[PDB]
Order: structure tokens, then C-alpha cells, then sequence
């Protein structure tokens, strides 16, 4: 049973779905399961009450939205469940999960209990048969073409640098921070607290994001901007009313540069590129300097690239080519390597079977992946 | 005799840095001529002092000591008591009083425990000073260790426009003991360092000292984080590669991969 | 004015104490210091000793076509040792890399035939932990016991990366029928010198009962012993320190404040406490 294979590309923000040997993702919407809030009263309203995709995009304001993964580490594992179920189902694919083998991501070095779990829910609730578990920057090197290079990337739960040398993912040299898109998105929030417009409920938690995607910049010098005074632009929301945003929207997403300003120690981006590099080997450090691919939503602020090159020259050894390249379409990079990688011949060696797992367990997909 | 003090040097690099004192001394026991040399440039755990006027204890760098008799930085005071010791100027007395008590607040908070020390010696075109730092791990626990700081800061101050030239050299010194887990014992010894120069304007606010200390917070934060990671870049690789028991079941898959990557490769480009 | 007895005692402990992918230059480095070489050469020659049969490391003899660990159960007592594999005395040269000029010898070897099916076993196994490790497995009498003494080391050692990777095993079956006793110490070291210094330094000792039955259970129970023990110790060497040390080493000193917040310096300079 050897069909056109699935590439299920997981994340906390968004997840990606759609057949192998493709151009682009067909298959995109927020990863999160919405329910209704209101009380209904009137017959004829809106059926089944678990809304998850373009539905819950529409429909935002009755629904009580909560995500199901936090920091590629799923909390709510009966709403990833149901997020798989509503991606087989007629209202996206229109396909079987017992036809098409499967590709998942996840982020790396997370809990193996819920790597475990994963693939308990793909072999016994859907019967898959074959699943194979992958990582995002391995993905993203294959959607590019390169094999040599380091891979830092920005999503809503994690943000990872991993370095690769010539097919070589080093386990080692992985750093990985719990801040991303969602922290910046939750930081902006509060500061647009302090500045005055209040949004505590989950539906209107979509519009921090909203505003946080269009309206931000980063600053080169974050000292220079703040001593000077902002100009205070503004931005209509989903009702109607104007919103000045002022000086939130470029000190909302310094927090991935600098960890301190949410409350809680970690690197930053900058640092973990930098120390993804030192890690490996001396000989291996200048081609990686060289190769740093950028992916990922958080990595789409403006002057974002600017300041990251600002901050390895700062670090790094003096006289090396910095080079921070990145693709186009920087949002589908891991799903399109994912959709390459499926293609291949090879594929069918690497993958977990069914029968595999029914006599061995979870010790043969750990055995797999690595 | 030269080569002898960089062989001297490169073999204090190589012995183990819990028994820098006792090595050091065996160091100038074999070669007597270089003593001042080795003294100097051979750095060492720093020692424990204790002013009796004030009940306080304080640490003992070269830069402080004056002779045979260290400078108290809490009462201005040398132990044993010199005729004519070394002082500050009265400004910068005044100002390294005010680098204790805010280097004090800064320790307390970090570490929780210990001892701190902060000198600054007077020069003309500057104000350099000295921050040293002794904290000691949980002796009870089988968990031993210990958090050394010498932070050593030059500051130029400009003549007009009221800008400052920072030159800070950082070493930290550590030792874990780890006796847990009932698996084995290891100890490992650190010892990275590190230098930062800035040239910063002076606030009227925010004194020259603050400006020195937004270095060595920023340099601590730093320090730390590339001293925790050449811990574990080194732990883990060379360790887990030596006695992987899954690098035998992952070598037969890295040469079907080997074969895969290959395959890859050639779709890759076409 | 030192003396020179003095000199050679100071020169033993860094001889007696060093880092093995630096201690031949460690000894060098002692050479360099002091000027005569005599006085050191004729002391280390017997730290040496000493020293290069406490890490385990195996000489390649010449015409072998594999590597005998050095211990103080190979020794002979004559400045030669024990090759229990291949069953040849070997002379070792300890200041030159090589040990040549080796001897045949003959043991009736009842108690040490019976423990070489479990060495040549364990090798195997040994090829299964690492991707290069030798080993050396002594057969002696002690004071009337009769002990298997099989010693496992791995040297990961390279200049241009400064930083080298050393394994050693020490591992004792004195066999008693039907119960045996077992007793065994394990220890780690890595040393790691680029932009200033960072050791990893372990051991675990292990006192452990086992039955003797068979040959082939023998063989695959003791072995079976080592894999776990050096499993789990690598386990918690890796697992424990990625974390533990993380937040040990932050229980010392924390990589931001009890507040979460950068220390404000404006605030420390013009706030009061207490009451």
C-alpha cells in the first residue's frame, strides 16, 4: 500500500496540510479548536459546536478560542484529535487515512512521551499505515536545495537553530528557547494595556495577533528609539473604531532579542544562532557562518533580518562573510521540503509501518528518527 | 627563562584548577626565579579577609593590596596598619563607597549569599576598579561548588561632552561537585574569560559606576550562558560519543542514509 | 635555592596527575621548565609506570594486529606484561610510544582459559559501546582468590580541536562457587581548553554478587552488568548534567534575578530598605 503520501506539518500557530510532490500547501489554517461562548437559543444556528479552520476564522466573535500546543509541546491532546480528524475529513482533504502514508513534524528535542502519543493517536484512533516523524530545519534545507548551512527559524511556539553540514543534523549543536510569535503576541497585548486598549477575551486575542503581523517594526538601536519620541501611527480594527499604537508595536517584538523583558531567562534568537554555531566543530564553523537560512511567521518583522546580521557582527569573530539568506515564501518553507522529502524513493525505507509498531512500539520510532 | 614562564602558564591551563594553590606554590618551589611572575600572572581563588573594626569580611586582590597589608574598602584601612598606605582621593573614596553598597545589592540578588569586595585605585586620566565575588554552594548537600568573579574595569573619562571609555575584563571561576543520583560522582572545573569595551555618555541620573555595572550584569548574563554551553557542548558530544550504545543500531541506518541523502542529492538538483 | 630531590617530587604529582591527551606534553612541559633532563627523566620513568597503568591504555606490540591494555595486573614484576589474548609477554618502553621484543609464554591457565571465552566475548561488546575501544582481560591468582580482571578504555584525543575524551573501566570477577563476588570502578574524563578551561571528571564504584553456571552465561551475564551500568552511567552523565547542572549551577548563581527583571542601577543608587 504504497499511495500518494500526506504531509500533516505540524505547529502551535498554524498547521499545514496537503498531498506530496506539490508546489505550494493547499491545505492552511490557525491551528486551535473554537467553541461557543453564547448560548443558543434560536433554531437553525450553526451545528456540531467544535469549530476548527476557516469556519472559526469567520466565526471569531461567538467562539471561545484556545490552543492546543504551546511551545510544540501539546497540552490538549482530545483537540489535536480532533484538528487530525477535521484535516482527513470532506470540509479540507477528501481523502482516507487509511490510503496515504503519513509525514509528521515536530519541533526538536521535545518530551518523548508526547512523540509517543502522537503516533499512538496516528496507528490506533486513525488507522495509518506508515508514519514517519521528521525535523523542521532538515525540511527547510531540502525546500531550498542546499544541504550544507544553519537554520534558524520563528514560529509561534519554538524558535530552534539547528546547524547542518552535508546531510549531518548534529543532535548536539540544536539550541531551542520556549519564546516565539505567541510570547511577542502576549507581550504586545499587555502592552497595548499600558497604553490603554484592553483585550482579555480569546476571540479578541486574534486581533493582537492581527495587529502584530501588520503594524511592527524592529528597530537597529533600541536605545536610539527610545530616547527619541514615536510618531504614534494608527490602525482600524475588525469594528471600526482607530487605535493609536505608539511605542508597543516596535518594543513588542525585542522580547525575542532580548528574553528578559516577559520575565523568564532565556538566549534570544540572536544568541542562539550564534551559539548553534559555536557548538559544532571549528572546521565547520565558517560554512555554517556562510549558509543561515531564515524561516517561519516571526521572522517576517521589518528590519528583522537587519538587526540579525546587526547582532552576529557584534558576536562573532572579526573578518568572516555573514550571510543571512531566506526564501520567498518563508511561512510554507518546512511543508514544501516535508512535500520533496515524501516524493523521493527513499521515503519508503525511513518511515515507521504499521505492522512495525504493532509487534515492536514506541522503541522503533525512537530507532527511526534518529 | 621566557619559555619556562609560558610552559609554567600552559601547565597551570592543563592541572586541575580546584588545586591552583597548592600547584602555584609546588610551581615556584621548582622554579623560585620566576615567583613574582607566576604571582602575578597566574590567577588564583581569591583569598578571605575579615576587618575587625567593622565586623565585615573582604577579599584580597593585588590591586587593593599595598605592601604587606590590604585596604579594607568598609573602613578605609590597611591590615596590619601601614604608616603611609595608598589611598583614593576623597571624591573617589566617596564614589568607591557608593560602588560597595551598589555592588553589595548586586551580589545579594544574584547569588542570595557570599561575600563581595569593590575597590577602585585613583589614576589621572581614570577610575579603575575591582569587583570580587565568593559564593559557596550548599555544604550539607553532597552537591559541592562554588561562583568566583573578578571583574577588573577601566574607565577613561573624556575631557569634554562627558563620555567614558569602559574597558572590562572579566574571569570566572568555577567548580561543581556533583555527588548524586546514586549513578556516580563528577566535579567539573570551569575557568572562561571574557572582555567588553564601551564608550557610554554620563548621566547626571545614573552615576559612572552604574554605567561599569550595566557591563558586568550584561557580561555575567553572557558569560554564563557561553560558560553553560561549552559545559554541555563538550559533556555531551565527547562523552555520548565515546559509549553510545545507539550509535551501533544508528550506524547501519546513517549507511542507509548515506544511500538515501545520495539519492536526495541528485533530485534535489533536478 | 630548592633542592633537587624537591624538584622531582614537585615534577611526580603533575606526571602522576595529568590530562592523558596532554600528559606526554604535560611531561614535556615539565622538561621544558627545569634545565637537566636527568633528574626529570629518571623520575618520571617510574611515574610513567605507575601512571600509564592507571589509564589503561594499550600498547600496540608490533606484529599483534591488536591493542593489550597496560595495568597492575599484566605486571609481570620484571619491566614486561601480560597479553592474556594473544598469550605473549611484552616488554613496554615508557617514555617511547612502541613496545617491542616480545616472549612466548606457557601457563597451564585452567582458571585463565576459562575467562578468555568470556574476554573474547566481551570484546564484542566492547565494539558495541564504542566505535574504537580495546580492552585487556588479566588472569591471576591473589592471595589464593581466583579473579577475571577485564579492563575496557577509550581514547578520543586530537590536537587542532582542544579538546579530548577519555574513557577507562576497571572491572574484577573473582570467581567462587556458586556465588561469586564482583567489584569494579568506573571513571570519565573530557577536558575541553578554547578560550579557557572546562573538565569533566567522574567515577562510580560498584559492588555487585553474581552465580557462576556456565560458560556462555558467564560470558553474557557480567557483560550484561558493564552494559547497564555504563549505560545508565552515561544516561545520568549526559541527562543529569543537561539539566541538573543548569539548575545547580543556577541554585549557586541564577541567570536572572529572584524578580525575573535585569537589576535597575538607577534604583539601587537611591532606594532604601529595612525599617
Amino acid at each position: 500500500i504504497a499511495n500518494q503520501p500526506v504531509v500533516i506539518d505540524n505547529g502551535s500557530g498554524v498547521i499545514k496540510a496537503g498531498f506530496a510532490g506539490d508546489q505550494i500547501p493547499k491545505y492552511c489554517f490557525p491551528n486551535y479548536v473554537g467553541r461557543p461562548k453564547h448560548v443558543r437559543v434560536m433554531a437553525g444556528a450553526l451545528e456540531g459546536d467544535i469549530f476548527i479552520g476557516p469556519k472559526a476564522e469567520e466565526h471569531r466573535g461567538l467562539l471561545s478560542i484556545r490552543y492546543p500546543m504551546e511551545h510544540g509541546i501539546v497540552k490538549d491532546w482530545n483537540d489535536m484529535e480532533r484538528i487530525w480528524q477535521y484535516v482527513y475529513s470532506k470540509e479540507q482533504l477528501q481523502t482516507f487515512s487509511e490510503e496515504h502514508p503519513v509525514l509528521l513534524t515536530e519541533a526538536p528535542l521535545n518530551p518523548r512521551k508526547n512523540r509517543e502519543r502522537a503516533a499512538e493517536v496516528f496507528f490506533e484512533t486513525f488507522n495509518v499505515p506508515a508514519l514517519f516523524i521528521s525535523m523542521q530545519a532538515v525540511l527547510s534545507l531540502y525546500a531550498t536545495g542546499r544541504t550544507t548551512g544553519v537554520v534558524l527559524d520563528s514560529g509561534d511556539g519554538v524558535t530552534h537553530a539547528v546547524p547542518i553540514y552535508e546531510g549531518f543534523a548534529m543532535p548536539h549543536s540544536i539550541m531551542r528557547i520556549d519564546i516565539a510569535g505567541r510570547d511577542v503576541s502576549r507581550f504586545l497585548r499587555l502592552y497595548l494595556r499600558k497604553e490603554g486598549y484592553d483585550f482579555h477575551s480569546s476571540s479578541e486575542f486574534e486581533i493582537v495577533k492581527a495587529i502584530k503581523e501588520r503594524a511592527c517594526y524592529l528597530s537597529i538601536n533600541p536605545q536610539k528609539d527610545e530616547t527619541l519620541e514615536t510618531e504614534k501611527a494608527q490602525y482600524y480594527l475588525p469594528d471600526g473604531s482607530t487605535i493609536e499604537i505608539g511605542p508597543s508595536r516596535f518594543r513588542a517584538p525585542e522580547l525575542l532579542f532580548r528574553p528578559d523583558l516577559i520575565g523568564e531567562e532565556s538566549e534570544g534568537i540572536h544568541e542562539v544562532l550564534v551559539f548553534a554555531i559555536q557548538k559544532s566543530d571549528m572546521d565547520l564553523r565558517r560554512t555554517l557562518f556562510s549558509n543561515i537560512v531564515l524561516s517561519g511567521g516571526s521572522t517576517l518583522f521589518k528590519g528583522f533580518g537587519d538587526r540579525l546580521l546587526s547582532e552576529v557582527k557584534k558576536l562573532a569573530p572579526k573578518d568572516v562573510k555573514i550571510r543571512i539568506s531566506a526564501p520567498q515564501e518563508r511561512l510554507y518553507s518546512t511543508w514544501i521540503g516535508g512535500s520533496i522529502l515524501a516524493s523521493l524513493d527513499t521515503f519508503k525505507k525511513m518511515w515507521v509501518s504499521k505492522k512495525e509498531y504493532e509487534e515492536d512500539g514506541a522503541r522503533s520510532i525512537h530507532r527511526k528518527t534518529f | 627563562s621566557d619559555q619556562q614562564l609560558d610552559c609554567a602558564l600552559d601547565l597551570m591551563r592543563r592541572l586541575p584548577p580546584q588545586q591552583i594553590e597548592k600547584n602555584l606554590s609546588d610551581l615556584i618551589d621548582l622554579v623560585p626565579s620566576l615567583c613574582e611572575d607566576l604571582l602575578s600572572s597566574v590567577d588564583q581563588p581569591l583569598k578571605i579577609a575579615r576587618d575587625k573594626v567593622v565586623g565585615k569580611d573582604y577579599l584580597l586582590c593585588d590591586y587593593n593590596r599595598d605592601g604587606d597589608s590590604y585596604r579594607s574598602p568598609w573602613s578605609n584601612k590597611y591590615d596590619p596598619p601601614l604608616e603611609d598606605g595608598a589611598m583614593p582621593s576623597a571624591r573617589l573614596r566617596k564614589l568607591e563607597v557608593e560602588a560597595n553598597n551598589a555592588f553589595d545589592q548586586y551580589r545579594d540578588l544574584y547569588f542570595e549569599g557570599g561575600v563581595s569586595s569593590v575597590y577602585l585605585w585613583d589614576l589621572d586620566h581614570g577610575f579603575a576598579g575591582v569587583i570580587l565575588i565568593k559564593k559557596a554552594g550548599d555544604g550539607s548537600k553532597k552537591i559541592k561548588g562554588c561562583w568566583d568573579s573578578i571583574h577588573v574595569v577601566e574607565v577613561q573619562e573624556k575631557s569634554s561632552g562627558r563620555t567614558a571609555h569602559y574597558k572590562l575584563t572579566s574571569t570566572v571561576m568555577l567548580w561543581l561537585q556533583t555527588n548524586k543520583s546514586g549513578s556516580g560522582t563528577m566535579n567539573l572545573g570551569g575557568s572562561l574569560t571574557r572582555q567588553m569595551e564601551k564608550d557610554e555618555t554620563v548621566s547626571d541620573c545614573s552615576p559612572h559606576i552604574a554605567n561599569i555595572g550595566r557591563l558586568v550584569e550584561d557580561m555575567e548574563n553572557k558569560i554564563r550562558s557561553t560558560l553553560n554551553e561549552i559545559y554541555f557542548g563538550k559533556t555531551k558530544d565527547i562523552v555520548n560519543g565515546l559509549r553510545s550504545v545507539d550509535v551501533i543500531p544508528d550506524n547501519p541506518k546513517f549507511q542507509q542514509l548515506q544511500r538515501e541523502l545520495s539519492q536526495v542529492l541528485t533530485q534535489r538538483q533536478i | 635555592r630548592v633542592s633537587d630531590e624537591e624538584k622531582v617530587r614537585i615534577a611526580a604529582k603533575f606526571i602522576t596527575h595529568a590530562p592523558p591527551g596532554e600528559f606526554n606534553e604535560v611531561f614535556n612541559d615539565v622538561r621544558l621548565l627545569l634545565n637537566n633532563d636527568n633528574l626529570l627523566r629518571e623520575g618520571a620513568a617510574h611515574a610513567f609506570a605507575q601512571y600509564n597503568m592507571d589509564q589503561f591504555t594499550p600498547v600496540k606490540i608490533e606484529g599483534y594486529e591488536d591493542q593489550v591494555l597496560i595495568t597492575e595486573h599484566g605486571d609481570l614484576g620484571n619491566s614486561r606484561f601480560l597479553d592474556p589474548r594473544n598469550k605473549i609477554s611484552f616488554k613496554f618502553d615508557h617514555l617511547r610510544k612502541e613496545a617491542s621484543d616480545p616472549q612466548p609464554e606457557e601457563v597451564d591457565g585452567s582458571l585463565k582459559s576459562w575467562r578468555e571465552s568470556c574476554d573474547s566475548a566481551l570484546r564484542a561488546y566492547v565494539k558495541d559501546h564504542y566505535s574504537n575501544g580495546f580492552c585487556t582481560v588479566y588472569a591471576k591468582n591473589i592471595d589464593g582468590q581466583q579473579t577475571i580482571i577485564a579492563c575496557i578504555e577509550s581514547h578520543q584525543f586530537q590536537p587542532k580541536n582542544f579538546w579530548n575524551g577519555r574513557w577507562r573501566s576497571e572491572w574484577k570477577f573473582t570467581i567462587t562457587p556458586p556465588t561469586a563476588q564482583v567489584v569494579g570502578v568506573l571513571k570519565i574524563q573530557v577536558h575541553y581548553y578554547e578560550d579557557g578551561n572546562v573538565q569533566l571528571v567522574s567515577h562510580k564504584d560498584v559492588q555487585d554478587s553474581v552465580t557462576v553456571s556456565n560458560e556462555a552465561q558467564t560470558a553474557k551475564e557480567f557483560i550484561k552488568i558493564i552494559e547497564h551500568a555504563e549505560n545508565e552511567y552515561q544516561t545520568a552523565i549526559s541527562e543529569n548534567y543537561q539539566t541538573m547542572s543548569d539548575t545547580t549551577f543556577k541554585a549557586l548563581r541564577r541567570q536572572l534575578p529572584v524578580t525575573r527583571t535585569k537589576i535597575d542601577w538607577n534604583k539601587i543608587l537611591s532606594y532604601k530598605i529595612g525599617k
